[PDB]
């Protein structure tokens, strides 16, 4: 089985957009 | 060929620029290489 | 099979800020 319990994500979740190589 | 102003057609993007030997840290994933100002700066050869 | 997991949550299109270090590592983002 399984808890719904919930959270907080905060500084989360975040990949790279497209290929772009950035720098600064 | 390097170090000489000769027209490119890497992958799709024409352009002239002179090209040469960089120590840029392009991950393994990236392809491209843009600025602040959004133009495309280094490219990291298909073949190479 | 055997004999603290499922953080489950959904995207929206929203604009980030993003900030690439020198290596083009992104060590932070903040929401908008
Ligand atoms: C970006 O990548 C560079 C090359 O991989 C890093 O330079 C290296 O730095 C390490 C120590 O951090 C040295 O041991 C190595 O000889 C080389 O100089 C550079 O630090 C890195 N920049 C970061 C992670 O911000
Ligand atoms: C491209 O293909 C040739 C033939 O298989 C191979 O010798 C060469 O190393 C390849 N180049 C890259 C960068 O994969």
């Amino acid at each position: 089985t399984t808890t719904q319990s919930y959270t907080n994500s905060f500084t989360r979740g975040v990949y790279y957009p497209d290929k772009v190589f950035r720098s600064s | 060929v390097k170090n000489k102003c000769v027209n490119f057609n890497f992958n799709g993007l024409t352009g002239t620029g002179v090209l040469t030997k960089s120590n840029k840290k392009f991950l393994p994933f990236q392809q491209f290489g843009r600025d602040i100002v959004d133009t495309t700066d280094a490219v990291r050869d298909p073949q190479t | 099979l055997n004999r603290a997991d499922y953080y489950v949550g959904y995207l929206q299109p929203r604009t980030f800020l993003l900030k690439y270090n020198e290596n083009g590592t992104i060590t932070d983002a903040v929401d908008c």
